[PDB]
RNA sequence: CUGCGCGCGCGCUACACUGACAGAGCCAGCGAGUACUCCCUUGGCCGAGAGGCCCGGGUAAUCUUGUUAAACUCUGUCGUGCUGGGGAUAGAGCAUUGCAAUUAUUGCUCUUCAACGAGGAAU
């Protein structure tokens, strides 16, 4: 289920460097799936091959082991500031400045 | 006159334009009174866990 | 609330707790009909199973 | 039979407890007792003169009958109407020095305790023990 | 009883909405009847509607009856117009003063069939409840500022309109001495209305002249010795209450017997005094741009 | 000296109650908008009519 | 003191013993309440009081608030005396609101302790 949520959010994962076909059904889980692994292209084996410290178990573990997790955290904190912009801590501060 | 007899031009800091930081206005939810919320009928009764 | 039939009868009234009054409910009286959180009173055999697991 | 203080009427209980806290001789009394008023909403000081025991007994029972109470609730409870002379009556809170010092006195005597877990002051387990015991004593005079 | 009042008010509102749609159709049907009698050619959108002709053949006769005035419009007053004597009680605000209670007595004596009620501790929904329980036609509430009245609230029952008005220039009956005034005659008063021309003016004329009992129409043009005058200028209806003798066939001596107002209405609501959420019909539009230029009534 | 001196409170556009003297509005002749209809006072010609 | 045309009107508080005071009992209902903010505020200390202070729950049948409101009920003190009825006027002090409190915003303390002994004719 985490892997399927990641597959429907793979536009967000590559942060604008690579956009994807907007397939948005109501249920992201298909009826028939099978989690497999790329084996080997015999023509390319020096850089088209994940190493032992990068062959992880799930897809979300590969996304987290990749870079730009700080980029996700930066975008999340910008969204959090924009959504805490004027909601209720702002009004608590206004009420305290009036009462002082 | 001001440059000759050495008096600065009058400038009000409350009058000089500034940038205004507006937080996004979020309002409180609806606060239904207890007597009305206990008197209104079953199909429209408020369900709060 | 003004145009309410005092003799209305839905069948959810046999599976819901009404808003009551301040006298019947008490200090914890809001006009909202209380809903279920999903918990349920759990029989002894299943709690025997859960406590063996714990 | 078994007993609480809820099985004993207000005045004969609070008077029995007043006579007990008085007899005991352990109590703290601040010292500004006698020379003090109870509230800004009053005209004269109390007429019992030594009377801090009456409020101590009244406070301690009030706390026994419920979860937790703070100084603010007691000031509000023990306050009444002030005549503003020729302008309408209004309710006015009583003094928080009286009640807070009573609470601290009765805390040091181990008949109530702080309840920072929720706020205020809760009845002590030894406060339940002594209050239920004098409540029994009151019914044993009758 | 209460279920009947609610049901009849809902039926009245539904019938009024159906009358709006039927008036939108019957403005088209009156062109077809006038073109049939006079032969002037009419619009094709009117002459080529088969439903309109097919229903026009049944609904001629109510249009003819409305042209002759043989029927009366669906109204809250047309049910009991000149059949029942409208009973009406006058009440104060909650803790009245002595001049407000004497003023309440004076405007009770203005109506020959009114009664006055002491408020005391009387909750306003139970006041409405007791009015519908005793089949009163009208209630009139009074509000004072400091021994001088500042508002009337004329509410028609069972579900009729409120007219809330503010009073100005009130000269009480209770200021002049008993040597000069006296006991007011209680005869059925003539009424005159001067300056009401809009349909809103005819609305307020209806809800003011259905407060008084109906006059016997056999010889009313010469008999009766007491008149009540509602005349408006600048939509502030000013009311006098006179008593008269006809000292000749060409002259008449008036004598001011009652209080003088210039009440200005500020709210006419299609719903009784309890309903604060009733749909208003008109309200005094202050704080608009041309609300002081435009004159209603 | 008049051009360099401070503007009067009538020539400043926003005159709050701290600037001017106490009853200084009574000496001025300003026009302003009113709101709503005034009530017509009953005069003797009105009562006669 | 509004309003109407030292004079006037609506009022508040009293002249006490069906009371004042002091303890003590202890009971409502209609309300309201803080976002781009300082609203309704419990409890903990400090303070005689007014208040201060540290936290805290609430955009609310959820927290204030059971709004423990007042007359009221009881056990006392006072004893008909302008008396402890009454609390005007006045001095001195401490606080809170507010940029500002003098012509005293309001709050508390001490003191000062006026008229008023049921209102007349009338209405």
């Amino acid at each position: 289920k985490r892997d399927l949520q990641l597959l429907r959010m793979r536009d967000v994962v590559a942060m604008g460097k690579q956009f994807f076909k907007k397939d948005n059904r109501k249920d992201f889980v298909p009826e028939y799936c099978q989690v497999g692994t790329i084996i080997a292209g015999a023509t390319d084996g020096v850089s088209g091959r994940l190493t032992r410290k990068e062959r992880k178990r799930t897809i979300v573990e590969e996304v987290l082991s990749s870079d730009s997790v700080s980029k996700y955290k930066r975008k999340y904190h910008e969204i959090q500031e924009h959504k805490k912009s004027g909601r209720k801590g702002y009004y608590k501060k206004l009420m305290a400045a009036r009462k002082r | 006159i001001r440059r000759a007899e050495n008096i600065p031009t009058p400038q009000n800091p409350n009058s000089t334009y500034r940038k205004i930081e507006r937080p996004e206005r979020h309002f409180n939810p609806l606060r239904v009174p207890k007597n009305l919320a206990a008197e209104l009928p079953f199909k429209s009764q408020i369900v709060q866990t | 609330a003004a145009e309410r039939n005092e003799d209305e009868f839905y069948f959810g009234m046999m599976s819901r707790k009404g808003p009551g009054s301040a006298l019947t409910r008490g200090k914890g009286f809001t006009g909202t009909v209380d809903g279920d959180r999903g918990n349920k009173a759990l029989s002894v055999e299943t709690v025997r199973l859960l406590k063996t697991q714990d | 039979g078994g007993v609480t203080v809820r099985d004993v009427d207000a005045h004969k209980f609070v008077a029995a407890y007043a006579a007990f806290l008085k007899r005991q001789g352990k109590l703290p009394v601040p010292g500004w007792v006698d020379t003090v008023k109870t509230g800004n909403a009053k005209e004269l000081p109390p007429q019992d003169i030594d009377w801090w025991y009456i409020r101590a007994a009244s406070v301690a029972r009030h706390v026994y009958l419920r979860k937790t109470v703070g100084v603010g609730r007691l000031r509000k409870v023990h306050g009444s109407a002030k005549n503003r002379g020729t302008r309408p009556s209004h309710h006015v809170d009583a003094s928080g020095s009286v009640d807070r010092k009573i609470m601290q006195a009765l805390e040091k005597i181990q008949v109530l305790e702080k309840d920072e877990e929720r706020g205020g002051r809760r009845i002590t387990q030894q406060g339940q023990r002594d209050l239920d015991r004098i409540a029994q004593t009151v019914a044993e005079a009758d | 009883m209460l279920r009947k009042q609610a049901r009849q008010r809902r039926d009245y509102l539904y019938r009024r909405a159906l009358l709006l749609r039927d008036a939108e159709i019957a403005e088209k049907r009156a062109k077809l009847r006038a073109a049939l009698a006079s032969g002037k050619p009419l619009d094709p959108k009117i002459a080529n509607d088969k439903e309109l002709r097919k229903d026009f053949d049944y609904d001629v006769s109510r249009d003819i009856a409305k042209e002759q005035g043989e029927i009366d419009i669906d109204d809250e007053y047309s049910e009991l117009s000149g059949i029942v004597d409208p009973r009406v009680l006058v009440t104060t605000s909650r803790d009245p003063s002595s001049r407000l209670m004497a003023f309440s007595k004076e405007i009770r004596l203005m109506f020959p069939t009114a009664i006055r009620l002491n408020r005391g501790n009387l909750i306003l929904p139970d006041l409405v409840m007791s009015a519908q329980r005793e089949r009163l036609s009208d209630i009139i509430l009074l509000h004072e500022h400091r021994g001088t009245p500042t508002a009337i609230t004329i509410s028609h029952f069972p579900h009729g309109p409120t007219l809330m008005a503010s009073l100005h220039n009130v000269v009480l009956r209770a200021d002049i001495p008993k040597s000069i005034k006296g006991t007011v005659s209680e005869s059925y008063p003539h009424l005159i209305f001067e300056g009401f021309r809009t349909p809103l003016g005819q609305r307020v004329v209806k809800i003011l002249k259905h407060l008084f009992p109906p006059r016997d129409p056999t010889n009313n043009a010469k008999s009766g010795n007491r008149v009540i005058t509602f005349v408006n200028q600048d939509d502030c209806i000013e009311v006098r209450h006179h008593v008269y003798v006809r000292t000749n066939y060409n002259s008449v001596e008036l004598s001011e017997v009652g209080p003088r107002f210039t009440m200005r209405p500020f709210s006419i609501t299609m719903g009784t005094l309890e309903n604060k959420d009733a749909d208003v019909e008109w309200h005094l539009s202050q704080y608009t741009r041309t609300g002081r230029k435009k004159n209603y009534f | 000296a008049e051009l360099v001196a401070k503007r009067a409170w009538t020539l400043a556009g926003e005159a709050t109650a701290a600037d001017r003297p106490v009853n200084s509005l009574l000496g001025e002749d300003m026009e302003f908008d009113h709101v709503g209809k005034p009530v017509p006072v009953v005069t003797e010609e009105v009562s006669e009519s």
